[PDB]
């Protein structure tokens, strides 16, 4: 039977903030365990909670920069749940009135663009961690208290593909207002799964399931991918249909069941008491309105339809705001357009890649990266040299010029020069010059390697031997001397 | 001059005066506390020994003329769920049985700012849940008036304290009418603030949104004086109203001549017994010869302030109780082996059956399938609740009627009772679901027992309030009694 | 009325233990108060909002500037169980 595979994610960010949600403690600590909390965190008896004004700035810029419609009316509500890394037994998040609503951001899969709505993105306050040691576990608190921010999508999803490409354009768009890193191999991004199958014709679901334990982009596309296929077979198969919560193996790429949901968590929901209300105002929305930059889809419009480049280049330039600012003062520097977009997508990404180093923490600069394009673009140095001053300029900064002479890497082309070399090899090997017109040898050969030591390995291969047939052969002459 | 009667108001005087060392304060009310609490069983930890370094301190700066302070010199007692850093707070439940805060409650940062003296903490019923102060895991604290009569709940011990001249100020909690319903019985004055009035930091959550604490004297202008200590907005509680006017003795002394009282029929009603009727109506006699201006209006959702509120603080409950798992703090169940038992046991084992109760309750009311038909339901009645008050206040400045149904009953009477116990709060809690600002002093004695006179005033409007209480104290009042007990 | 099964799962919501006398004390515990809990079902509550918020205030706010947490010794100190500078609790 044919299907539609439905797939909705619910994805959490950490916010880069100073200090936690709704406590006054450090939002990012040390290793030393429960040395990061207070009262607060440790959910004394009489404790309140302080909103992060930071925080709410920064869910209403990342909704905004979503697409998002922004509640005027917002406030927050208790999700109640008994759990080591919970200490207050309850989580405080929003209910019925995220701060966003409504938004959506496009896809590219195959062909056209597809629009993926995005229900929610609201606030709450991450738990705490819990370690195994045996048949014990230890708590450490230090997280607790994070600022979070969960964003899910309308359950638009057709495919694990599609899944990848949504995934990897949210963490893009996010990435772009700074309020978070939003890297899943660090936990500042997470995402769970929710798939389910539906046999065409009819509206009846087949088992639905919740996919834990996705840490990375490939393990989501490969988790959904392996879920689908097993939902298809339990769809053939007549199996039982159900809620379920499985997890992700990363070490075999399938699904364990981890329980069979039976009914709703009910998580008795309630408005805060100790949160007054939020009145999101005009001039408070403007004012974060205008903290938002040019996003990614708009400024790849502009790279196709303004500066010519391909799809491809300006989906590359555009995936983090800081490539995207480095290009850009690249290119206004004068550097070649196509050059520069080749450079960043290729030699800069992968230097960055080997060395696990960010874009703004080398030495790189729009500066000295236009400066070295415009010597392969002039001819001055070709792309063999430039592989050995780019890592040079990434690592230690300076100029490429500068770089490529001060290590003897400049090659002479000019026929100019090139001649004079020439010239002072046949003067100074008139045994070899004869050997040639008598073909004793390698004369040419001969002739070409004093150039090259004459020159320091400067001198251009193909054209030195060239002039020098032509200069040799013009002289089938001859003289005598004591 | 054993000092343990004087007002707050003459013992500042004395001390000023320099008539009296704060040391010697110390000593009389620790004397006081070893001769009547010995009966009353009003506190639970002292602090004897802090208390006594204290004074030594005030000793000294009374000596080099340094005396800065609302309270400077002056005892008092604090019911055990508002945290003392350092001192056994408890909320009279096994759960906190030991429980040594690390931390401060704004209040008593306040209080000791003004140079107060921390004597001890005192009896209450446990975690605040209750109407006589019996469900105690410590001990049974008993009326000053008749020892066999109950204080009260769940501010019982901050009442009898009072009453039993121990200290000359306390402060309680009121959610429910925790505060002037004890005042009534111990036939003392208790105001419970405006909601927001007074910091939440530090006090130990029962129903987060009907939750306050205010204070209990043996006079009006005491009473004002200790609200203008503990009252202000504190960053550590989001609720806390920035209101930084805190003069509540300003209008003390002025007439009522012209003061427009509400009345409301349901007050008077069919739960109000017969003597407590007599005594209110007297009393509304007594503010007509001032000059007031009594009239009849109605509240007319007053009957559903009960049910409202023991759903809405219940279920608040069940989520404010639910950090107490004993893994941080607290009642740890040594012979649990899984962590479902840990959270099941510690909770069982340390919550005493009243507060298993509620928290039983207020779980289902907020439970799947129930949530709106009680919850909710619960909050829109809330709403009406407030606006029958908003209404009268269009046309009145405040509204007046007994604090208590009855007189205090019987040690052992309702406690095996849960639904009689709680109609004792048939007057007092639709203040607290309106968030308004009430004071309890006593208009009337029957067969002994204290009979209460309640004042409930706009928003912020204590200054009101401590004016029209004040006026009838100058009436009647028990001032003369206390030191007779 | 309610049934044996619902006071069990009340029971493991609020996370309480209960034995089988206290589950048929619940039982009819639960209609005695159900029933005086349905008081309020004789308000007109008809186009009326409920209160969430009793104090008309909003915004309020707490600037993002962080205060060092408490040593580790303060953190544990009221701690039954520890070890290794974390709370110790049956296996999760
Ligand atoms: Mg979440």
């Amino acid at each position: 039977m044919h299907f539609e595979t439905v797939i909705g994610l619910e994805v959490h960010v950490e916010l880069k903030t100073d200090s936690k949600m709704f406590s006054p403690s450090p939002a990012h600590f040390g290793a030393e365990p429960n040395s990061n909390t207070n009262v607060i965190d440790l959910a004394y008896p009489g404790v309140l909670p302080v909103v992060n004004k930071r925080a709410v700035d920064w869910a209403m810029r990342a909704a905004m920069a979503l697409n998002m419609e922004i509640a005027t009316e917002s406030k927050f509500d208790r999700k109640n749940y008994f759990y080591p890394d919970n200490p207050k037994a309850y989580q405080i998040s929003q209910f019925d009135q995220p701060i966003g609503e409504n938004g959506y951001i496009d896809i590219e899969v195959d062909g056209e663009t597809k629009r993926i709505g995005i229900t929610r993105l609201h606030m709450e306050e991450d738990a705490g961690k819990s370690t195994h040691k045996g048949e014990y576990s230890l708590v450490d608190l230090n997280r607790q208290g994070t600022p979070l921010i969960e964003i899910v999508s309308e359950p638009d999803i057709r495919s694990p593909k599609e899944a990848y490409a949504y995934l990897e354009k949210l963490r893009s768009i996010i990435q772009y207002t700074g309020v978070s890193d939003v890297k899943m191999e660090e936990g500042s991004l997470r995402c769970d799964a929710n798939i389910s199958l539906r046999p065409y014709g009819q509206e009846k679901f087949g088992t639905k399931a919740e996919l834990k334990n996705l840490n990375s982009f490939n393990y989501v596309r490969k988790g959904l991918e392996y879920e689908e296929k097993r939902q298809e077979e339990e769809l053939l198969n007549g199996g039982e249909i159900g809620q379920e919560t499985r997890r992700f193996d990363e070490s075999t790429g399938k699904t364990i069941l981890m329980r069979v949901k039976e009914g709703s968590d009910d998580y008795r929901y309630f408005p805060e008491p100790d949160i007054v209300p939020l009145y999101i105002d005009d001039a408070w929305k403007e004012r974060v309105r205008q903290t938002i930059p040019e996003l990614p889809d708009e400024r790849k419009a502009k790279y196709v339809n303004e500066l010519g480049l391909p799809a491809y280049d300006a989906h590359v330039l555009t995936l983090t705001k800081e490539m995207s600012d480095f290009f850009e003062s690249t290119i206004e520097h004068g550097a070649d357009v196509k050059l520069t977009s080749n450079w960043l997508m290729g030699g800069v990404n992968e230097y960055l890649n080997k060395n696990q180093v960010e874009l703004l923490d080398t030495k790189l600069t729009p500066e000295n990266l236009a400066g070295m394009i415009k010597l392969i673009e002039d001819g001055t140095m070709s792309s063999k040299i430039a592989k050995k001053v780019f890592p040079e300029l990434a690592a230690k900064g300076g100029n490429a010029k500068q770089i490529m002479e001060d290590n003897g890497l400049v090659q002479i082309s000019d026929e100019a020069t090139l001649l004079k070399f020439v010239n002072e090899a046949l003067d100074n090997n008139e045994q070899s010059v004869e050997d040639y017109k008598n073909g004793k040898g390698k004369a040419m050969g001969f002739l070409v390697g004093q150039i090259m030591k004459a020159s320091k390995g400067q001198a251009n291969p193909q054209l030195v031997n060239q002039l020098l047939k032509q200069e040799l052969d013009k002289r089938l002459e001859h003289h005598h001397h004591h | 001059m054993s000092i343990r009667y004087e007002s707050v108001e003459n013992l500042l005087t004395l001390i000023k005066d320099k008539k009296i060392k704060p040391s010697d304060v110390v000593k009389d009310i620790y004397d006081a506390i070893e001769e009547t609490d010995p009966t009353i069983k009003s506190f639970l930890a002292l602090d004897k020994e802090n208390a006594i370094k204290k004074a030594q301190e005030l000793d000294e700066l009374q000596a080099k003329d340094q005396m800065d302070g609302k309270l400077f010199g002056i005892p008092m007692g604090i019911k055990d769920n508002i945290i003392t850093n350092g001192l056994e707070t408890t909320c009279a439940s096994k759960m906190l049985e030991g429980f040594v805060p690390i931390y401060e409650s704004t209040v008593m940062e306040k209080l000791h700012k003004e140079n107060a003296v921390l004597i001890g903490k005192l009896n209450m019923d446990e975690f605040a849940m209750g109407g006589s102060t019996e469900t105690s895991y410590f001990k049974k604290t008993v009326n000053p008036f008749d020892h066999k009569a109950v204080p009260g709940g769940s501010s019982g011990g901050s009442a009898a304290a009072v009453a039993a001249g121990l200290v000359p100020l306390s402060l309680g909690s009121d959610t429910g009418g925790s505060i002037r319903q004890p005042a009534a019985y111990c036939g003392v004055v208790g105001m419970k603030p405006t909601y927001g009035r007074v910091s939440r930091f530090g006090l130990v959550a029962f129903a987060s949104s009907l939750d306050q604490i205010g204070p209990l004297t043996r006079n009006v202008k005491d009473n004002a004086i200790v609200l203008e200590a503990i009252s202000g907005a504190d960053v550590n509680d989001s609720t806390s109203a920035p209101v930084d006017d805190v003069d509540f003795t300003s209008e003390i002394g002025k007439d009522i001549k012209g003061l427009k009282v509400a009345l409301p029929k349901e007050y008077l009603g069919e739960g109000v017994a017969d003597d407590v009727k007599e005594a209110v109506q007297n009393a509304v006699e007594t503010l007509k010869s001032l000059g007031a201006v009594v009239e009849e209006v109605s509240l007319p959702n007053t009957k559903f302030g009960i049910p409202s509120y023991y759903v809405i603080a219940s279920s608040e409950a069940s989520s404010n109780l639910s950090r107490f798992d004993g893994i941080r703090y607290g009642y740890h169940s040594k012979e649990a082996h899984s962590l479902e038992e840990l959270y099941k046991m510690s909770r069982s084992e340390g919550f005493g059956k009243e507060v298993k109760r509620r928290i039983f309750l207020g779980t289902f009311a907020l439970s799947s399938g129930y949530y709106d038909a009680y919850y909710k339901k619960s909050q829109k009645v809330r709403t009406l609740i407030k606006n029958d008050f908003d209404k009268v206040f269009e046309n009145y400045d405040v509204v007046v009627g007994p604090t208590a149904p009855t007189t205090a009953f019987n040690l052992g009477e309702e406690i095996d009772d849960p639904l009689t116990m709680y109609a004792n709060d048939l007057l007092t809690t639709p203040v607290n679901l309106a968030g308004l600002p009430g004071i309890s002093v006593p208009c009337g004695q029957s067969n002994g027992r204290p009979i209460g006179l309640q004042f409930i005033g706009k928003p912020f409007d204590e200054k009101t309030l401590y004016r029209v209480a004040y006026q009838y104290e100058t009436q009647y009042n028990l001032h003369d009694v206390y030191e007779k007990l | 009325k309610v049934t044996r099964e619902e006071v069990e799962h009340i029971a493991n919501l609020a996370r309480l233990q209960i034995s089988p006398e206290e589950t048929e004390e619940m039982a009819n515990t639960l209609e005695s108060i159900l029933d005086f809990a349905k008081q309020n079902d004789s308000a007109d509550t008809e186009g009326v909002e409920p209160t969430y918020h009793v104090l008309d205030l909003q915004n309020v706010l707490r600037e993002d500037k962080a205060i060092k947490g408490i040593p580790q010794e303060l953190a544990l100190k009221n701690a039954k169980e520890t070890e290794d500078g974390q709370f110790k609790v049956p296996t999760i």
